[PDB]
């Protein structure tokens, strides 16, 4: 019976989850870039380490790493149904403990706030967009090729390529 | 999963914690005659040398007669189970709160009566022992019962296989 | 390869938990009573069920089993004979 | 490769199929359009055929007996998206009409007197609520599960 804008904790933590997963992937790319070097899905194996030991396979890392990020992922979960951590600093972020106008149900618009200090990351929610939506179109753009600019005196036309296959 | 949290009495609670799980209980010991025959390997450089009754070369004595179908394993099973059967029995009959008769009454108050007749009277701590039990002979033993020929020449490098299998 | 005596062995473990109270107590199938003529009526339709009586036997009978299953299966069985056979008898081990 | 025969890579009994057909649809020795201008068996219906060619895509496919193709889509070896690929798309498509079903509806039913709107349709395909459908991420499938539909409204 109860008519709108229910949606509380809900995901507002979900999207700026995806922003400050989706920087931080940016920056696994960022790498090369201004000494052109290494490119592109890669694959790696990522840094390596320096070797005695692999030829490597030498199992899934991967699966490992996995099992463990898992109880650091229900414990966010957790957070966000009843809430405690310390900091608290996605839920609404810090400056913590208030939120309680979200807490108690039905805000409709809110703004929101965070920290101790100031000012209110709303200009981290814009670098964090742009992460997201970035990641989009750099996915995107493989399908073909790796690099981006620097120089025309030839690069910038675009005078021919691919497609798509048709 | 059995349980996150099902829940509410006397079945889950009584049959449930208590004695599934004090039977779960003789079980680690038990599990342990197992894990036993297993221990028996388990320590290196322990001088076995040679019996213990392993992959049928011929006879108990052989017997004077025949071997009565063929091998062991039938005669230590046939026989093992009336004797256990009696003591499942041993465990099955007293109630707990009180045991005077076939008794007619006695059925709460406020508060609260008798508690699985055992409940664990504390030294539940040797149920962090045996959870851990419940866990491991799950899992690990399983980690290998599933493709097991081999005991260990161990190599190098690392562990783990995956896919496979 | 093959326990084929293995189990009806195994069958004639039960049904001699079977041999049972013909003999002892009382006559004989604890009556009739219901059987024919018919229940009160009853009418749900009806009763009767313990979960209370398993004890009796379990421990008396349980060494039924082994009589035959014992000694007289894989015996040379009821060896400890003779006993009236001019028409014949014997009966001679098939083992 | 799993039983009905191999794909275009080799399927002769498809081959023979390529062939005869339409090769043939293809003699009437002529008839006759030496320039002429019309009669388009000669140029494609054919060719859009049959520039189908030990090419057609690749698309590995089955091709059973009579060389015709049978679709696995198993997940495997090279056919996934002959279901789901198109699955999904199918799923897709659908419930974001029907999404918008519970919806050109859910939206009346009040003010004053709403008895037979629905047979003239204002805004026609909602259109408004239209775009609620491929603006779906998520949508239904957790809204449907808690709250507005809501098991109360069950
Ligand atoms: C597995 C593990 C578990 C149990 C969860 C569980 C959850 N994740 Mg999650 N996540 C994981 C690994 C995991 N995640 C990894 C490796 C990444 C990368 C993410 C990126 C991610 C995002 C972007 C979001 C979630 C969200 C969620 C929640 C919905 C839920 C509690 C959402 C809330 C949403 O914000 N996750
Ligand atoms: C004091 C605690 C510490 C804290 C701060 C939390 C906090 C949390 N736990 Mg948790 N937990 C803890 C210890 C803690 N746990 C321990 C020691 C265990 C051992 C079993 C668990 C087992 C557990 C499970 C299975 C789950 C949680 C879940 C949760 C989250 C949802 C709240 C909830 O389900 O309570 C329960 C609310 C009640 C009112 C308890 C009811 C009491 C009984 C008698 C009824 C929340 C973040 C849930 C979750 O986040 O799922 C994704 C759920 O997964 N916890
Ligand atoms: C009490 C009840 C009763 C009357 C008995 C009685 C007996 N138990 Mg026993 N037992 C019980 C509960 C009981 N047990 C429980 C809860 C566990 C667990 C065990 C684990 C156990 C083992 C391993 C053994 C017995 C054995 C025995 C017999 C000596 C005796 C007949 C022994 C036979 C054998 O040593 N019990
Ligand atoms: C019964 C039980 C008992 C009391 C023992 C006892 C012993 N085992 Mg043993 N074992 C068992 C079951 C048992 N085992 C089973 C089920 C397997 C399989 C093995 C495989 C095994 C091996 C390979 C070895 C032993 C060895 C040993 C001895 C050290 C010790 C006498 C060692 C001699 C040798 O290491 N056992
Ligand atoms: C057959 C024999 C008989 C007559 C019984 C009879 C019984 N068992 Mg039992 N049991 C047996 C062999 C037998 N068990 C063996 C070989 C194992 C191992 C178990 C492990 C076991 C468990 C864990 C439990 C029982 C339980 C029970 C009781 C329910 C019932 C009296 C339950 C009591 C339950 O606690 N048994
Ligand atoms: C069958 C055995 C017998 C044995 C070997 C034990 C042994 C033990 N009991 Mg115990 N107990 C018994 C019969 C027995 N009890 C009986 C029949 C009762 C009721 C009559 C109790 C009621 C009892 C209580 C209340 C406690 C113990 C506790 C203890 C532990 C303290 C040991 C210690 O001082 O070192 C260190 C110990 C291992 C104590 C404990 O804290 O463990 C749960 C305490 O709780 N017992
Ligand atoms: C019945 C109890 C007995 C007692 C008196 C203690 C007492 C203690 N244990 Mg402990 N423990 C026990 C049995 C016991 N344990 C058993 C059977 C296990 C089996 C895994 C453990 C596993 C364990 C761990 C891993 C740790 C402790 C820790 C501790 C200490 C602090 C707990 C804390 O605040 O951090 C941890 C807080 C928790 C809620 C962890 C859960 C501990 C208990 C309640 C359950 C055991 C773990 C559980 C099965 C899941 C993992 C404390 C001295 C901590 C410590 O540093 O001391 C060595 C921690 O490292 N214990
Ligand atoms: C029963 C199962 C399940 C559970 C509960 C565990 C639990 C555990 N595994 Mg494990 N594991 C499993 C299945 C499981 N595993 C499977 C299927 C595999 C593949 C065969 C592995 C391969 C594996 C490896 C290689 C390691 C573990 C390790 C561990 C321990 C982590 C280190 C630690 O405990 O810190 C404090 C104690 C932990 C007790 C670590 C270990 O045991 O040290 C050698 C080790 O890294 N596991
Ligand atoms: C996560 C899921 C997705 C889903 C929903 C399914 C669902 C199914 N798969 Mg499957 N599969 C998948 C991914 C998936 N698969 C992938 C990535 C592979 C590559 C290994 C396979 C390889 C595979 C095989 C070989 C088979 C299935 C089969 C099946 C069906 C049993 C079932 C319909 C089986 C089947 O449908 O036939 C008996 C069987 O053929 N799958
Ligand atoms: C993988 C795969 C598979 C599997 C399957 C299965 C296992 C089945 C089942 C399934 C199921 C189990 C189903 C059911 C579910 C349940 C439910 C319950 C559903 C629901 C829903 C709804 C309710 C909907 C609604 C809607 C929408 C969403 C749209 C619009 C609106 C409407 C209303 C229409 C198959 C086979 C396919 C084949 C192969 C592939």
């Amino acid at each position: 019976l109860a008519e709108d804008p229910e949606n509380l904790r809900w995901f507002v933590q979900a999207e700026l989850v995806n922003g400050r997963w989706a920087m931080l992937g940016v920056a696994g790319m960022l790498l090369p870039e201004v000494f052109t070097s290494i490119g592109i899905i890669n694959v790696p194996k990522w840094y390596a380490a320096g070797k005695e030991e692999y030829f490597a396979s030498s199992s899934t890392l991967f699966v490992i790493e996995f099992i463990l990020s898992h109880y650091v992922e229900i414990r966010r979960w957790q957070d966000i149904k009843n809430p405690g951590s310390v900091n608290q600093d996605p839920i609404f972020k810090q400056y913590s403990l208030p939120a309680g106008e979200v807490g108690y149900p039905g805000g409709i618009f809110n703004p929101l706030n965070f920290a101790p200090t100031l000012e209110a990351k709303e200009k981290e929610i814009a670098n964090g967009r742009l992460m997201l939506a970035f990641l989009g179109f750099i996915i995107q753009h493989n399908v073909t090729g790796k690099g981006p600019f620097d120089n025309l005196l030839q690069h910038i036309s675009d005078p021919w390529h691919n497609t798509i296959v048709q | 999963s059995a349980p996150g949290d099902f829940g509410f009495d006397p079945l889950g609670l009584g049959e449930v914690p208590a004695n599934l799980e004090r039977y779960k209980e003789s079980e680690l010991i038990h599990c342990r005659w197992a894990m036993l025959a297993v221990p028996g390997i388990l320590v290196p450089e322990a001088l076995g040398y040679g019996q213990e009754w392993a992959a049928l070369p011929g006879g108990q004595a052989t017997y004077l007669g025949n071997p009565v179908p063929w091998g062991t394993l039938p005669t230590i099973l046939a026989i093992e189970f009336l004797a256990i059967a009696f003591v499942e029995h041993q465990r099955s009959m007293e109630k707990d709160p009180e045991k005077k008769k076939y008794p007619g009454g006695a059925f709460d108050p406020l508060g609260y009566s008798k508690d699985p007749k055992k409940l664990e009277e504390l030294k539940v701590k040797e149920i962090k022992n045996g959870r851990l039990a419940l866990l491991a002979f799950v899992g690990f033993c399983v980690q290998q019962s599933a493709y097991p020929g081999t005991g260990p020449l161990e190599n190098l490098a690392t562990h783990l296989a995956d896919p496979w299998h | 390869s093959a326990l084929v005596i293995s189990l009806s062995t195994g069958l004639s473990l039960f049904l001699g938990r079977f041999v049972f109270f013909n003999f002892q107590r009382e006559n004989v199938a604890k009556q009739v009573p219901e059987q024919n003529g018919l229940t009160h009526f009853e009418a749900g339709d009806t009763r009767a069920k313990e979960y209370v009586s398993l004890l009796k036997s379990n421990d008396p009978v349980g060494f039924n089993i082994v009589d035959v299953l014992a000694w007289g299966s894989i015996g040379h069985v009821v060896a400890y004979y003779i006993l009236a056979t001019t028409s014949n008898g014997y009966d001679p081990a098939f083992f | 490769d799993i039983a009905g025969l191999t794909p275009c890579k080799e399927s002769k009994q498809f081959a023979k199929r390529e062939k005869q057909a339409l090769k043939k649809l293809q003699a009437s020795l002529k008839l006759y359009a030496d320039d002429s201008a019309p009669a388009l068996a000669i140029k494609a219906t054919m060719e859009k055929t049959k520039k189908r060619f030990d090419n057609y895509g690749k698309y590995g496919l089955l091709c059973g007996s009579d060389g015709l193709p049978h679709l696995i889509v198993s997940g495997d070896q090279r056919h996934w998206g002959e279901f789901i690929t198109p699955g999904i798309l199918f799923l897709y498509i659908a419930g974001w009409i029907g999404w918008v079903g519970r919806s050109y509806l859910i939206a009346i039913r009040d003010e004053k007197k709403p008895t037979q709107k629905e047979i003239i349709i204002d805004v026609p395909l909602a259109s408004s609520l239209l775009f609620r459908g491929f603006s779906w991420p998520v949508a239904a499938y957790r809204e449907l599960l808690n709250g507005e539909l809501v098991d109360n409204n069950f």
